[PDB]
C-alpha cells in the first residue's frame, strides 16, 4: 500500500492536476472559497469574469440571468465579500464552521446553578414559555409577544443554563451560537450563519434562537458599519427582513445575551424588535440552598451536615461563585487528611470566598 | 407612496402644523407662491428624541402628498473605498 500510492503521481495524478489545477488556473485564473478570470469574451449572457479580490473587481450587466447550477464555465465561480448582479444563485457557502453551530433539542437542564432562578423564569414564562405552549391564547389577547428578548446581567453569568430551563417547560429546541465565533477570516460568515438559522426555524415549529455574545457581533462594528466589508452589516438585514417581515412571530423566536445594552445597536434597541430585557438577579438564602445539595450529590460530604446554613453565611453570589464553595470545601479537607467534606470545611470555604474576594 | 394619514399617530397637531406649512404647502399647491415670485422652501430642519414623530410623520408627510420614501441610516454613509452613501 506503501509503493503502491507513491507511483500514483506519474499515472493518476497526471489526470487529477490537470482536471484540477491546469482548467481551475487557465487563463491566469466541489467547496470554491476563490475565483478569478482575466480578460474573458463571452457574449450578458453567462458573462460572469468576476474577481473575488479586493483589486479590480467587476460587475455584470446587460439583463439578469438565474443560472444555479452552472453560470459559465462552472469550476471557478465565487461571490465572497462583495454581491454582485446575477452572481446571487451561487454562493460560497461552504466552510467547517460546525464546530461553532451547537443544536440541542428539548435540553434535561432543569436545576443545577440556576437553583433560585424562578424569578426570572417568570421573566420569561409570559413572553417566552407562553407562545412556545399555547400561541392560540394571543389571539384572544390582540397582542402578540415581541420580536426578540434582551438578556442582562453579570457577565458570563446566568446566559447559559437558564435559557435551556425554560425550553425544558416548552419542549422547544434550543440553538446556541457563540458571537465571537462568528467573526472569522470570511467575510459575511456572521450574516450568512443567521440565515440557516431561520431555515431550519421554519421546519420545525416553537423553536430558540439564542445568540450568544452578541457584542462580538451587534448591529454594527468597526470592520462592517465604519468599514467597507459588509458581514454584521448584512446580519442585521437578516433578524429585520426574515424575523419580522416574513416569519410569524409565535413559532420563531429570538433571544441574545450581552453584559451592557449600549454595546449595541441603538437602531435595534427601538420597540418593535427588541422589547423584553431580562435581569440577571443573584440566588436567595433558599436559591442558593438548592444549588449546594445538588452539587453534594456528585462530591462525598458527611451525611450530618446542613445546606442550608452553608448558603446563609455566603452572601449573594453568581452562579459560579457558588459552585466555587463546593469544590474548595475539598481543598480543606485535604489539609485534614479527610476522605470527606465535613461542615466545618464548608464553612473555611464561604470564608475563603468572603475575604479572598471581597466584592 | 407608503399609507399613512396624520390620524392614527395624535398630539403632534404642534408640531404638524410646522410640517404641512414647511412641507406639505410648498409642494402640493406652489402656484400661491411662484405667483409672487419667492422659492418656496425645499425642506425644514428637524429633531428630537427618537420616537417622537421625526421618523413617524416621515412617511405620514409623503403620504399626503403621495411621494416616495427614501431614508438615509447612519452607520450606512460610512465606508472604506470612497462611494456608497456618498452615491
Amino acid at each position: 500500500l506503501k509503493q503502491t500510492e507513491n507511483d500514483l503521481k506519474d499515472i493518476e495524478a497526471r489526470i487529477k492536476e490537470k482536471a484540477g489545477v491546469k482548467e481551475s488556473d487557465t487563463g491566469l485564473a466541489h467547496p470554491l472559497q476563490v475565483a478569478r478570470c482575466t480578460k474573458i469574451i463571452k457574449g450578458e449572457d453567462a458573462k460572469y469574469v468576476i474577481n473575488l479580490k479586493q483589486i479590480a473587481k467587476f460587475v455584470v450587466g446587460l439583463g439578469e440571468r438565474v443560472s444555479p447550477t452552472d453560470i459559465e464555465e462552472g469550476m471557478r465561480v465565487g461571490v465572497d465579500r462583495s454581491k454582485y448582479n446575477i452572481e446571487l444563485p451561487l454562493p460560497p457557502r461552504i466552510d467547517p464552521s460546525v464546530t461553532m453551530m451547537t443544536v440541542e433539542e428539548k435540553p434535561d437542564v432543569t436545576y443545577s446553578d440556576v437553583g433560585g432562578c424562578k424569578d426570572q423564569i417568570e421573566k420569561l414564562r409570559e413572553v417566552v414559555e407562553l407562545p412556545l405552549l399555547s400561541p392560540e391564547r394571543f389571539a384572544t389577547l390582540g397582542i402578540d409577544p415581541p420580536k426578540g428578548i434582551l438578556l442582562y446581567g453579570p457577565p458570563g453569568t446566568g446566559k447559559t443554563l437558564c435559557a435551556r430551563a425554560v425550553a425544558n417547560r416548552t419542549d422547544a429546541t434550543f440553538i446556541r451560537v457563540i458571537g465571537s465565533e462568528l467573526v472569522q477570516k470570511y467575510v459575511g460568515e456572521g450574516a450568512r450563519m443567521v440565515r440557516e438559522l431561520f431555515e431550519m426555524a421554519r421546519t420545525k415549529k416553537a423553536c430558540i434562537i439564542f445568540f450568544d455574545e452578541i457584542d462580538a457581533v451587534g448591529g454594527a462594528r468597526f470592520d462592517d458599519g465604519a468599514g467597507g466589508d459588509n458581514e454584521v452589516q448584512r446580519t442585521m438585514l437578516e433578524l429585520i427582513t426574515q424575523l419580522d417581515g416574513f416569519d410569524p412571530r409565535g413559532n420563531i423566536k429570538v433571544m441574545f445575551a450581552t453584559n451592557r445594552p449600549n454595546t449595541l445597536d441603538p437602531a435595534l434597541l427601538r420597540p418593535g424588535r427588541i422589547d423584553r430585557k431580562v435581569e440577571f438577579s443573584l440566588p436567595d438564602l433558599e436559591g442558593r440552598a438548592n444549588i449546594f445539595r445538588i452539587h453534594s450529590k456528585s462530591m462525598s460530604v458527611e451525611r450530618g451536615i446542613r445546606w442550608e446554613l452553608i448558603s446563609r453565611l455566603c452572601p449573594n453570589s453568581t452562579g459560579a461563585e457558588l459552585r466555587s464553595v463546593c469544590t474548595e470545601a475539598g481543598m480543606f479537607a485535604i489539609r485534614a487528611r479527610r476522605k470527606v467534606a465535613t461542615e466545618k470545611d464548608f464553612l473555611k470555604a464561604v470564608d475563603k470566598v468572603i475575604s479572598g474576594y471581597k466584592k | 407612496k407608503p399609507t399613512e394619514t396624520y390620524s392614527d399617530v395624535g398630539g403632534l397637531d404642534k408640531q404638524i402644523e410646522e410640517l404641512v406649512e414647511a412641507i406639505v404647502l410648498p409642494m402640493k399647491r406652489a402656484d400661491k407662491f411662484k405667483d409672487m415670485g419667492i422659492r418656496a422652501p425645499k425642506g425644514a430642519l428637524m429633531y428630537g428624541p427618537p420616537g417622537t414623530g421625526k421618523t413617524l410623520l416621515a412617511r405620514a408627510c409623503a403620504a399626503q402628498t403621495n411621494a416616495t420614501f427614501l431614508k438615509l441610516a447612519a452607520p450606512q454613509l460610512v465606508q472604506m473605498y470612497i462611494g456608497e452613501g456618498a452615491k
